[PDB]
RNA sequence: UUGAUGUCACGGAACCUUUGUUGUCUUCGACAUGGGUA
């Protein structure tokens, strides 16, 4: 009881002692915020025994009458809070309940300590809901600040104000704010206050090294001792320390023990500073990066989640694409900068707003494994965002397939985007091309070409589709002539051997270019004139299969503007129009040859809810790969103008899309026929026709782009090109 | 602070420049007999430039622009300045008059960004904002070259026509002490007479003073009717003070005397906080996010055809409130009212254009089933959303109404005690329904006429959903779009076009005019149409008792003098406000949400006993919290037919006298409901579809409404003397998703016969009353059972039990003490013809027993009284 | 002083809490657990005299009463002496005096009331009218319950007074429980009508805890509760100022006063359930 | 009070969350008065 709590303070009260006086003020603090929460403790009716008693001695107090202490002890019951909804909920409280007296003239510094030290964990504790950093995470760094500065001008050199004030300096630059105005002078101060032997204050005074050149401060932090929680971090900080002491080795052996004990989470904050490590390193042309990088990208790459098979998710973290950028520039074997390129393929990137999203899916579909292991990715992230502040540290693997394993007579060529190389003013664009008939020391090569351009020439016609699409054919002639400009090698028959076809696995935004129809210049050279072509949208997706010995055809059409008359009069069975129950009882029953001709909604946030528009009902993406009793091993299936419709806008050249070409890929479908932009109903009646009566997708789709090649070279109009290019086959059957 | 506010010649010159694009693209690319290049929009050192173009340059031909050292430049590539040719002067307040400081001519208001997912900013920005019936006009001069040809001055005049906005407004650019003294005077009579308890009392009520000067000559008296009133006679008095004020010729004016109440009150006010010397909370905190967008400056250059087709959809019609409203804008200076309104500085209501926008690609969103993830910055988002966006224009509304908001005060409930939680009372200025609004919305696009997705959300709004402002879950902002008038104007045609050029596209009141003439009733038809997100839920509830909704400044107020009187609210028709009695949204809201949360656990633990902060329990799925937005909306409930409020007086009698005890006059005035007459109270909350379509979601209300059904939540105030009790609730217009869960007789024993024996003889005479010593034990527990669940073990029910008199009986009705003809006359209780009695006699009356059957507390008791005998 | 303080609230409440009706009833701090409804008229009315109107029954006749005075605690407390406490709760007994303020006369004198500014008219029903109200209740005790229906229907023999005239006879009211209905849950609701015999032995249970044997008030209460019964017509009025005022030839307030009524065993008079003060 | 071959700011809903609630029978009998006498 708050009220028996008060009543004992008054039993033994020395109003002259400052002990009591401070436990009868803590009473009744207590008592008065449980009253204004509407906590259980309001029940309670009981009162004061012996009032005339009573009365006097609170009456004194009244007159006698600290705030600050009461309050401290509030905040570091904060700090022993296991969950970060137990912490941000009681940062709440103190920071409303403690805003009155820092208006005071009169404030004391320990209130004034308390409420900077609340803003900075509340601070710490706001979780992103979009791609920009939280504005509200910055104004709570900023107001600790001021705070903080309060206590500062008048005591230029005040050790906890000073910490306060540069852990919230820090964060700022973490959100990639910059540096306030006195950071450099603020920071000097408190080397002069002397050396504190905690983790979270280690990095500041390796700042103040970065920034003077002190070395006084370094062989303490080599000193250490290495039986703490978080020893990740102080591998990382004595690796930091032995850079400037040149003991190059120490670095190896302390900079391989801090990735090799990396938190699991990435909202930890020593993923930003492996990250800047690497980065300084780097900058120092040091040539120990590589070492860490590749380490550190080695690690990095098993932080995902498995969405049924073939479908990889991971969890947004800012700075993981420059990491994997610095892995692939460290790296010097071709095949080796391969897997780097490919392990960023064919994988969804969810923010923690849309894992909620996907965690609420795959609790109305009861499929709790999924759910539970959402929960802990959530819970992890969200709970390691104050992990350092507080000391504390919470507690998969896929194969390889070897690239042996493609047909001697093919040909591969992977693509990688390198954004930071791009940046840097070098090619970040690179071709690696697979030659399994050459020697082995010749059989990677590794094309590098500017992508700056042919980027913009995307982003030009996409504008231009979207306004007036088939009105965007000319921009798409001068886009497919750009493919070639840009990497002139798809020509050269010494880069890629004549009559051979070729394996496309692009990266970025090169998912949804038409590398099969790159033209070469009066006369005009379309590259399916030469090869035939597959598309993967990743290499570990490789698992080739025998065909559906099955016999038999589907056509799935939700199509109501054109009826395809090629396509419906025939041997092919017709369900029209298709609902999300017809499309199911279709793919369970694996047919030979599958057609969906339909419409489909695109989600930019969350691509798992992108759906398929059928009769009275939507088929999200999420829904296609949840089915059960699915089997289409080596079944042919053929989509309409779908494909383009689930695909968002392009916004960046690295970001990746999941489609219906996915989902369908995740159940092991043998070759799928798709369009990059919408299709001409006419055109895609002429030619899922066409593969279907002689079930030889690869050659056909070459023999039907080459007889309607014919007829746009005797025109050379921009209109018949834009029907015939869209068209291209994804996987990569036995 | 002191200057005046101006417009950069750079800024007119970028929005000629854009609206040359789009005539040159109509004209494909001719001006006369001039063919124009696309024009250069690259430069080699990108950093010297303030600010580079995000957006796409239109696209009208092929060829390459003009070369830099050529002999002669298009028309285009002449507007440009790539031949000063055309220099663009400030543009200034005509005579360059000086003001204090930027709040001397508009006030900032802040603008946020709303997260579409979770219905709730987390962000927000600030401007100041000038109203254009102050200063209207900007003026500045264009300075030619006599070198530029004619087509290019041509291409230039046509631009400016073609020019509809800027700075954020549509626009047409044409070539050629008392309150400061009265508070001390009212604070030292406060503290001399010891009455500070009333401090913020008093500072609410004089506030609500502002509608009318008139409402100081009907300041309510004492039950006697002698100016001896608690609040107003407390001293000179402070009816005096108020009654000398509203006679001072200074404050003669409306508008003067609005002001007066508004700064006095805003005085009483910051001295009640004062007061207090306790534990202070700021209860808004945490709520600064200013944050700005940050333009790309590595954005590629893209050029991009349209096409010739252009067609121009003109939109008029009303926007009428079928509800009260809140625009949300806070003034810093004010801190007595906690939420305050958007009002011009004529003090006439508003309807932004930024509320406006939002709603539209709220709506747009919704129909699209699309969220948007843009950012602020980059280039241009291409979802159908954004580009259907930014083909519309909206104009900025305002109202010929403009009475002072009415204030209503909320309050937290604490549910261990069933009492208002500890400093849980807030204000927040409403708007009134019946306000009408000018609406005109155009559409400018390629389509022919609107998109579907506009005629769907226009067809939205024409069925009365339009949700249009902010307090949505307690029934606030609810808009119809009426007199729909379109027409869609061909601005490929030349003919169209040069005619459209010719009036400024007629969007000046005196060209909106003729306009008006040309539009058709009705709205396009849409071809896909898709239902709304909101589905209307209608609710019956009958009641056969007295009702009170309890408005305590209203009490202080009113010419009545009673202590509690009943909420009311005023509707607007054309610049009258005419009051209604209605059930309080915010009240019925807080009776649903408890009679949900009570029934409900989340891991064990009553959904009461939750903070409810970050968190994600079932009561906010539905009902919102401080991070998502709630899913329900409530209205205000009115009454069927006009029920008058009807006064009842009480006493406390004590216990041990006998008598009336020495206590503040209780008096309420609630209004009649009885079994022959009963109340009917009518409105409607609307819930979202998603939310309607879910079993769990419905199953959780309909479990709720079947305990308001049964007479478990009576509404408003005063429910343990009778008042408030539901007799039946009904709902229609869910398909029985939630009415679906709305749905032996045993004889009581008969009472044991007495074994009191008292003996009387006829020869002695008794004495009327005696007393009853108590024992000298009173239990007492330090905490009794909480209100926050139904407690296992405990019982919850209804009692019906039938009184007889055995002597005559008198329960007089106080209200007319002259019935039979001073001498008094009373006539037995009754309420609306019938005779009753009234459950606080039947309270008190059984209270007294149950206190000395459980040996209890003397419950009522005058303490402080003080005897005195006589000497002999 | 305390005025600004939360605290000062803890100086105006008991050390132990809540009492029993504290709790059913509900504080200022704390809400009720009851709810009384309006009662409301079963019949057409019975009035105690005949309107004016024949046409109508649905307004009585006026009766002009008697003078109803303040109570005087300083009869109840003699003196100033701190022997001389509060007696305790005053109930008013029932009695048939009505019949003669109906006739017109003064129940102590016998003779003709006269209209004053002071006293008052009043329409009264007669004996044998019925209402019907209902009380809610919400999480109760089965010893809750079972005191408040004891509380209400009391016992045959027994009866409340209510409304104005205690003292002259008028408000002798029976109350009868009819339906006791329970919620089980959201759901189901059911009949409690059997288990009203268990609630009223938790009731008296709760007591005998409390106080064990030592339950007077108990019998003080029901003596002052008892309802007169057949061929029995107890006068009951308050004496004159002065012998001579009453022409019955009994005693008055100056005369008792030095007599049985005399400050040293006035109380005791005053807290024994009928006590007569004048024999004649 | 702009600078010019580049401004989607009509690119951003002050938005989200809180029951004016709680407690009281329109009730009722003993005085009032200060001396006076010696
Ligand atoms: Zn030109
Ligand atoms: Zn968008
Ligand atoms: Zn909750």
């Amino acid at each position: 009881n708050p009220i028996r709590d008060i009543q004992d303070r008054l039993k033994t009260a020395k109003f002259d002692n400052k002990d009591d006086m401070m436990n009868l003020a803590s009473s009744l603090y207590k008592y008065e915020k449980q009253l204004m929460d509407s906590s259980e403790a309001t029940l309670c009716q009981q009162g004061l025994s012996n009032r005339p008693n009573s009365f006097s001695q609170l009456s004194q107090f009244r007159d006698s009458d600290q705030t600050g202490k009461f309050w401290q002890n509030e905040y570091e019951a904060c700090k022993n809070f296991q969950t970060h909804k137990e912490r941000r909920e009681t940062l709440e409280q103190i920071i409303r309940f403690l805003q009155n007296g820092a208006e005071e003239k009169d404030a004391d510094d320990l209130l004034l300590k308390t409420l900077a030290r609340a803003y900075f964990h509340r601070g710490l504790l706001y979780r992103p809901k979009g791609f920009s950093v939280p504005a509200r995470k910055v104004e709570a760094m900023k107001k600790a600040i001021a705070y903080c500065e309060i206590i500062l001008d008048k005591n230029e050199e005040e050790s906890e104000a000073l910490r306060i004030w540069l852990y919230a300096a820090m964060e700022l630059r973490r959100c990639g704010e910059e540096y306030p105005e006195n950071f450099a002078e603020k920071l000097f101060y408190l080397a002069n206050d002397g050396f504190i032997s905690e983790l979270y204050d280690i990095r500041l005074f390796l700042e103040y090294t970065e920034r003077e050149e002190d070395n006084n401060f370094l062989d303490m932090i080599l000193q250490e001792n290495q039986d703490r929680e978080r020893l990740f971090e102080l591998c990382l900080y004595k690796a930091r320390a032995c850079f400037h002491l040149n003991q190059l080795n120490d670095v190896r052996i302390y900079g391989e023990s801090a990735i090799d004990n990396a938190p699991g989470a990435f909202a930890d904050p020593f993923w930003d500073e492996l990250v800047e490590f690497i980065r300084m390193l780097r900058n120092k042309k040091s040539e120990l990066w590589k070492e860490i990088a590749i380490k550190a990208w080695d690690k990095c790459r098993e932080k995902e989640m498995k969405v049924g098979n073939n479908i990889y998710l991971s969890w947004y973290w800012a700075r993981q694409r420059e990491l994997y950028d610095l892995a692939f520039m460290a790296q010097d074997g071709i095949e080796k900068k391969t897997r780097i390129a490919d392990s960023l393929k064919s994988r969804t990137t969810l923010r923690i707003q849309e894992l909620n999203e996907l965690r609420k899916d795959a609790h109305r579909k009861q499929n709790r494994r999924l759910e539970d292991k959402l929960d802990r990715i959530i819970e992890q992230e969200n709970e390691a965002r104050d992990g350092a502040y507080l000391r504390r540290n919470p507690p998969g693997k896929r194969e390889e397939i070897p690239f042996a394993r493609l047909p001697q007579n093919w040909i591969a060529v992977h693509f990688y985007l390198n954004e930071l190389e791009s940046h840097e003013g070098g090619k970040g664009g690179h071709a690696l091309i697979y030659d399994p008939q050459k020697a082995e020391k010749d059989q990677w090569q590794d094309k590098s070409f500017d992508y700056k351009e042919l980027h913009r020439k995307f982003l030009e016609w996409q504008e231009n589709y979207i306004l007036n699409e088939e009105g965007s054919a000319d921009f798409l002639v001068t886009l497919c002539r750009e493919i070639e400009k840009a990497m002139p090698f798809l020509f050269k028959s010494e880069v890629i051997p004549e009559d051979r076809p070729v394996l496309w696995i692009p990266h970025g935004f090169l998912h949804r270019l038409p590398l099969h129809a790159a033209m070469k210049s009066s006369n005009i050279e379309i590259f399916w004139e030469r090869h035939a072509s597959r598309y993967l949208p990743a290499w570990h997706l490789f698992d080739p299969a025998p065909y559906s010995r099955e016999e038999s055809s589907t056509l799935l059409k939700n199509f109501e503007e054109y009826d395809f008359q090629n396509l419906e009069n025939g041997e092919i069975e017709v369900y029209a129009p298709s609902s999300p129950k017809k499309v199911k009882e279709a793919i369970r029953e694996n047919p030979a040859i599958l057609l969906l001709l339909c419409h489909g909604e695109a989600d930019m946030t969350n691509p798992f809810r992108s759906c398929l528009k059928l009769k009275n009902k939507d088929m999200t993406i999420f829904d296609l790969l949840t089915v059960e009793d699915v089997r289409l091993s080596g079944s042919r299936i053929l989509l309409g103008a779908c494909e383009s419709d689930m695909v968002p806008p392009l916004e960046f050249s690295v970001d990746e899309h999941l489609s219906v070409s996915g989902a369908f890929l995740s159940h092991k479908a043998g070759e799928i026929v798709a369009g990059l932009w919408t299709v001409d109903s006419e055109k895609v009646d002429e030619c899922y026709s066409y593969l279907v009566e002689e079930k030889d997708f690869l050659r056909n789709l070459q023999e039907w782009q080459m007889a309607e090649t014919e007829n746009f070279r005797s025109e050379n109009d921009s209109s018949l090109f834009y029907k015939i290019a869209p068209f291209r086959i994804i996987g990569f059957p036995a | 602070t002191k200057g005046r506010p101006y417009i950069t010649g750079t800024l007119l010159r970028s929005a000629v420049i854009r609206s040359a694009e789009n005539l040159l693209t109509l004209s494909d690319g001719k001006i006369s007999e001039k063919t124009c290049c696309p024009g250069k929009f690259d430069t080699e050192d990108k950093d010297r430039l303030l600010q580079l173009r995000q957006r796409s340059t239109l696209r009208w031909t092929d060829k390459n622009p003009c070369p830099d050292n050529a002999e002669t430049y298009c028309p285009f590539c002449e507007l440009l300045g790539r031949s000063f040719r055309i220099h663009f002067g400030n543009l200034s307040l005509p005579g360059k008059p000086d003001f204090d400081g930027p709040k001397a001519i508009g006030s900032q208001r802040v603008l946020n960004r709303v997260d579409f997912k979770s219905g709730k900013a987390h962000d927000f920005f600030k401007a100041y904002e000038v109203d254009h019936t102050r200063f209207p006009r900007f003026e500045g001069e264009i300075t030619i070259d006599n070198k530029v040809s004619a087509e290019a001055r041509k291409l230039l005049c046509d631009s400016l026509k073609f020019t509809d906005r800027l700075c954020g407004a549509l626009c047409v650019i044409r070539f050629d002490n008392l309150a400061e003294k009265t508070a001390e005077q009212i604070i030292s009579i406060l503290d001399d007479n010891k009455k500070t308890e009333y401090t913020r009392l008093l500072a609410d009520a004089i506030r609500s003073l502002r509608r009318s000067s008139k409402l100081v000559a009907g300041l309510p008296k004492d039950h006697d009717g002698k100016d001896d009133h608690y609040l107003w006679d407390i001293g000179v008095t402070i009816r005096q003070i108020l009654t000398t004020s509203a006679d001072t010729k200074e404050l003669k004016n409306a508008g003067k005397w609005r002001e007066f109440c508004e700064k006095l009150g805003e005085a009483l006010y910051l001295k009640s906080k004062d007061m207090s010397g306790g534990l202070k909370i700021t209860r808004r905190i945490l709520g600064d996010a200013e944050f700005h967008g940050k333009p790309d400056r590595l954005e590629k250059s893209r050029s991009v055809s349209i096409g010739s087709v252009l067609k121009e959809t003109v939109v008029c019609g009303e926007l009428v409130a079928k509800t009260p409203f809140f625009f949300g804008a806070i003034d810093e200076d004010a801190k007595q009212t906690a939420l305050q309104v958007l009002l011009t500085p004529d003090n006439k209501y508003r309807l932004p254009r930024s509320a406006v926008r939002g709603i539209l690609r709220r709506d747009l969103q919704t129909y699209f089933d699309s969220p948007c993830n843009a950012e602020l910055g980059g280039r241009p988002c291409m979802c159908k959303t954004c580009r259907i966006m930014r083909g519309i224009t909206v104009m900025d509304a305002r109202s010929e109404y403009n009475a002072p908001p009415e204030i209503r005060h909320r309050t937290r409930i604490n549910p261990f005690t069933g009492t208002v939680a500890e400093g849980a009372l807030f204000n927040m200025e409403v708007a009134p329904e019946g306000i009408v609004f000018p609406f005109q919305l155009r559409y400018r696009g390629s389509e022919d006429g609107l998109p579907d997705a506009l005629k769907t959300v226009l067809k939205w709004w024409a069925e009365g959903q339009a949700f249009m402002s902010g307090a949505a879950s307690t029934g606030k902002g609810r808009f119809r779009m009426e007199n729909a008038k379109y027409e869609t104007l061909d601005l490929s045609d030349e003919n169209q076009r040069n005619d459209y050029l010719k009036n400024w596209g007629w969007r000046d009141e005196k060209g909106l005019e003729e306009l008006k003439k040309r539009l058709n009733s009705g709205l396009p038809e849409p071809g896909n149409y898709r239902d709304p997100k909101w589905h209307e839920i209608n609710v019956s509830i009958e009641m056969a008792s007295p009702f009170i909704n309890g408005d305590p400044i209203r009490a202080a107020v009113d010419k009545r003098g009673t202590a509690v009187v009943t909420f009311v609210k005023y509707k607007a028709e054309g610049e009258e406000a005419k009051p209604v009695c209605a059930y309080k949204a915010e009240s019925f809201r807080g009776v649903i949400r408890s009679a949900v949360a009570r029934i409900h656990m989340e891991d064990g633990v009553p959904l009461t006993e939750l903070t409810h902060s970050d968190c994600e329990c079932l009561l906010c799925q539905i009902f919102g919290s401080e991070y998502e937005a709630g899913k329900i909306r409530f209205e205000d409930l009115v009454f069927e037919s006009d029920p008058e409020p009807v006064t009842f007086d009480h006493v406390a009698i004590d216990r041990f006298t006998g008598g009336a005890a020495a206590k503040k006059k209780f008096d309420d005035s609630p209004l009649p409901g009885s079994p022959a007459r009963p109340l009917m109270l009518k409105g409607s909350f609307w819930i979202r579809r998603d939310v309607l379509e879910d079993e769990e979601y419905c199953k959780a209300l309909g479990k709720a409404l079947a305990d308001v059904n049964n007479g478990l939540y009576p509404l408003g105030g005063k429910s343990a003397i009778g008042y408030g009790q539901v007799k039946s609730l009904g709902i229609k217009g869910d398909d029985k998703r939630i009415s679906r869960l709305m749905n032996t007789d045993v004889a009581v024993p008969e009472k044991p016969k007495t074994d009191a024996e008292v003996r009387i003889e006829a020869e002695k005479v008794y004495y009327p009353h005696y007393f009853v010593e108590p024992h000298k034990k009173v239990e007492r527990e330090e905490k009794p059972c909480g209100h926050q669940k139904f407690h296992e073990g405990r019982l919850t029910g209804k009692i019906r039990c039938k009184l007889i008199t055995k002597t005559p009986l008198i329960v007089p009705d106080t209200s007319n003490d002259d019935f039979f003809r001073y001498h008094k006359s009373y006539a037995f209780f009754r309420l609306h013809k019938q005779i009753m009695i009234p459950g606080s006699e039947l309270r008190g009356m059984v209270s007294s027993v149950y206190e000395t059957v459980t040996n209890s507390c003397f419950r009522i008791f005058d303490e402080t009284k003080r005897l005195s005998w006589r000497m002999d | 002083a305390l005025n600004a303080y939360p605290e000062k609230r803890l100086l105006l409440r008991h050390p132990k809490g809540l009492c029993p009706a504290c709790r059913l009833f509900g504080t200022g701090s704390y809400k009720g657990r009851v709810r009384f409804g309006f009662a409301s008229l079963e019949n057409d009315p019975e009035w105690l005299i005949p309107g004016k109107n024949p046409g109508d029954p649905f307004h009585g006749g006026p009766v002009m009463l008697s003078l109803l005075e303040r109570p005087r605690p300083t009869w109840s407390i003699p003196g100033s002496d701190n022997k001389f406490k509060v007696p305790g709760r005053k109930f008013y007994v029932h009695h048939h005096a009505w019949k003669t303020i109906k006739d017109g006369n003064h129940p102590t004198t016998g003779k003709a009331i006269e209209q004053s500014p002071n006293n008052r008219t009043v329409e009264a029903l007669a004996g044998g009218n019925s209402f019907s109200f209902e009380i809610a209740f919400e999480n109760l005790k089965e010893w809750e319950l079972g005191l408040l229906i004891h509380s209400l229907q009391l016992e045959k023999g027994l009866a409340h007074k209510l409304g104005m005239a205690k003292s002259m006879g008028f408000g002798s009211v029976e109350i009868d429980v009819e339906s006791v209905r329970l919620r089980k849950d959201w759901k189901q609701w059911r009949n409690g009508n059997s288990e009203i015999p268990n609630w009223l032995g938790k009731g008296f249970a709760k007591l005998k805890e409390w106080f064990r044997d030592e339950l007077d008030f108990i019998e003080n209460l029901k003596k002052l509760l008892w309802f007169p019964e057949g061929d029995q017509a107890p006068r009951v009025c308050y004496p004159m100022l002065r012998k001579k005022d009453d022409p019955n030839g009994n005693s008055g307030y100056e005369e008792l006063k030095d007599g049985e009524f005399k400050k040293e065993d006035r109380q005791k008079k005053l807290t024994t359930p009928w006590t007569p003060w004048a024999s004649s």
